[PDB]
Formats: C-alpha cells, structure tokens, sequence
C-alpha cells in the first residue's frame, strides 16, 4: 500500500513519534505498513499497533454511540445517514485489523505471548462489530471462537498474573457480559481470574507486580458494578 | 451508554 | 465536490451531529460543502464552520509543535519528515478555509458581524501559517493586513463589548505579541481592548454581560503572564 | 510551547 516505500524501521519510529503527537490514525497507518512488510512483530512493535487502532477505534465507537443515541430519541434521514456514515467507517477500521491478524500475523504467531495477543485483539475487534451489529449472530460467535482460543492458550502456558492473560480475561468477561447476555459466565470469569492472580503475585517483582495489579482493578470495578 | 473497563486506552 | 449532492439544510444538521459526535474532520467538511453551496452563512452557521476547523487545525498545531520540539531536540531523517507531512496537512486546512473566505465569503458578507468575523478568521488562518512558516514575512503581512481591516471595521460599527470584536482584538494582540514580535502593541491592544469594554459592560443585559466578560478574562489572562 | 490564549475552541 501507501507505506511500501517507506523503511520497516522508519515506520515504527514514526509510529512512536504520531503516537506521542497523538495523530492516532497516522499511528495506525504506520503500524498497518510495518505489519505489510511480513515480518513478526516484536512485544513492542504489537503493543504499537493495538494502541494505535484502539485509539482510532475509540473514537469512531463514542461517535457512533452519541449518534445512535440521538437516533433513538429522534424515533428526516439525516441522523441515520451519518449514524450510518461513521458505522460503515468503524466497520472498515475493524475489517483492516482483522485482515491484518488473518493476512497473516495468528498463522506465524508461535510463541504464547505473541498468539494470546493476536487472538485476544481478534475477539475484541469482531466485538466491536457487535456493537453495532443488527450476521449479528455469527460475529459474535467469531468474537467468542477467538476469545476461547486464546483464553485455552494463557491457561496453558501463561501464569494466572500474566498482564495479556489478565487484559484478555477482562475483556472476555465484558463480552459475556454485554455481547453474549451471559452477565453470570461475566461474573465467574472475572472473580475467578482475579483471585487466581492475587493467589500468584507472591512471585512477582515489584515491576510485575505493578503491571498485574492494574488489570486486577479494572477486574473489580467492573465486578462492583455488576454484583 | 455505560461503558465497563476494557483493556488498554479508554479512547471511547 | 464530495458534498455537492447534499442538501445545504442536511449539510448543516449533520455538522451539529458531527459537533456532538466530536467528529471534528466531518463537521468541517460538512461545513465546507454548506458554504459552496454559494449562499451568505447565518451567525449560527459562521459559528458552526469557525467551530469545526478551529478544532482541526487546532490538533494539527498541538502535534507539529510536538514534532518541532523533537526535531530541534534530535539536531535520520524520519522526524523532519514526519513533521513535514504534519505541517504539509496542516497548510493545506489554511489554504481551504482561506479560500473559502476568499471564493466568496468575504466579498459578500455586506454586515459588520459578518465582514468582521470572516476577516478575523483570515487573520487567524494566516497566522496559523506563519507559526510554521520559515515567504514568512507575506504571511505575516496577510495576517496583519486582514487583522487591520477587521479592526477597522469593528472599531466603526460594533460596541467595544461585542464579542466578536473582543474575540478580534484578543487575536490580534496574540499575533503582535509572538509572531509580528510587537510585545509592546500587543500588551497596549489588550489593555485598551478590555478597559474599553469595561466602561461599557453597564449597557448590557446580564446573558451579553457574561458572553463579553468570558473573553475579557482571557485578555486579562494573556496580560498577567505579559506584565 | 507556553499557547497564550485566543478565541475559540481551545483545541491545540
Ligand atoms: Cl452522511
Ligand atoms: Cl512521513
Ligand atoms: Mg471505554
Ligand atoms: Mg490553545
């Protein structure tokens, strides 16, 4: 694409700078052309490329729920247009993504840390599509297939404090939760994933510690709201 | 609508 | 252009959805195509359109200024050329609202509100071109120049406590101070600006009284960090 | 860079 020209290391390094001038989308694109090039992507490199995408994702998402909003209330075609207009855009956000994860970083993903990571952001960008969906059953089925798939990898090869584990937990909790009407399956998820880690942060650095503590309470927010 | 904590940038 | 088969009252619905959104990018070309529909803008319309691409250039200017510090910091070439593509973008949102300004706001706003308000925004706009500039003294005498008539204009036919000649003269004692390098004139403009319109703040209904007063704070504002 | 203040959405 655009980004053939253009050095796999300049583009990471450009990722960074957009990145810290907050052009979330030049982000995006950056990372969308270092993945082009065909090479794995390093922890750093991965962890570029879902800041940038969840940003512009972001966006687009409170969008459309601002406008689905006034939608409603309003039930001319104007709102609809653009409700639709910003749909079809975070659709397309969510299809580059997925595309790139199929195109082909899960098949040469090996390792636990990289394949957790890819399938995690599979199931949260076909939950995106969720969201807005009205197919609806088969998307979430995708978003669900993902999620399970990578929830069996962490339980097998990653410690119950790992930070991706704990991340991919939270997020398969908000999707029983919300997506699948499961908020029981939400619950049990949740509570089980935090005590398993706080039973193992006897073994972590301060540094580890720090980072695991941060996804536990995100956890237990969420399960005060919910319980 | 009320949003849970989803991982990573609250950027909705 | 992309909005020509859009009705100019669906144009306008969809920039306030846009607003509402913040979905900055769409209400200003939603804006963009409500103006070349070739009519005169109301004063809520001339608002909507200042609205939009203030916030567009606004998010350019905050990431070239990131990147301007990095790039003098760092003396590769990716910074420079980042900032370039940064700086390239934002000349190209300037040179689009001055030439909406010039093709045919300007020549057909036939009132003060009006007349003022677009050469105000032309002043702004060339200032914004000079913040990057290093053809630099055009632009800077563009800026002045469209700054002096508004001035004019305002200072024969508006209150010293209308807003927009408040908003003008903030503005313009802005550009004196940090890009015609006029310290001096730009602390007299503030203090005569907001001295003038205190005399005259008794003449107002209490909802002008807080509109004036909202930007004589910010006079003062610039004038306790000048003094 | 220390902005000073000018009109408008304060979006920079
Ligand atoms: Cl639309
Ligand atoms: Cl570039
Ligand atoms: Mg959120
Ligand atoms: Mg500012």
């Amino acid at each position: 694409g655009a980004m053939g020209s253009m050095e796999r290391a300049s583009l990471i390094q450009k990722a960074k700078l957009a990145e810290q001038a907050e052009r979330y989308e030049d982000m995006a694109a950056f990372m969308k052309g270092a993945v082009e090039k065909g090479e794995e992507l390093s922890c750093e490199e991965r962890n570029l490329l879902s800041v940038a995408y969840k940003n512009v994702v972001g966006g687009q998402r409170a969008a459309w729920r601002v406008l689905s909003s006034i939608e409603q209330k309003s039930n001319g075609p104007e709102v609809r247009e653009y409700r639709e207009k910003v749909e079809t855009e975070l659709q397309g956000v969510c299809d580059t993504v997925l595309g790139l994860l199929d195109s082909h970083l899960i098949k040469e993903a090996g390792d636990a840390e990289s394949r957790v990571f890819y399938l995690k952001m599979k199931g949260d960008y076909y939950r995106y599509l969720a969201e807005v969906a009205t197919d609806k059953k088969r998307i979430i089925d995708s978003a669900r297939s993902a999620y399970q798939e990578a929830m069996d990898i962490s339980k097998k090869e990653m410690p119950p404090t790992n930070p991706i584990r704990l991340g991919l937990a939270l997020n398969f909790s908000v999707f029983h939760y919300e997506i699948a009407n499961s908020p029981e399956e939400a619950i049990s998820l949740a509570k089980t994933t935090f005590d398993e880690a706080m039973a193992d942060l006897h073994t972590l650095s301060e540094d580890s510690y720090k980072d695991s503590t941060l996804i536990m309470q995100l956890l237990r927010d969420n399960l005060t709201l919910w319980t | 609508k009320l949003m849970f904590k989803t991982e990573g940038p609250d950027s909705d």
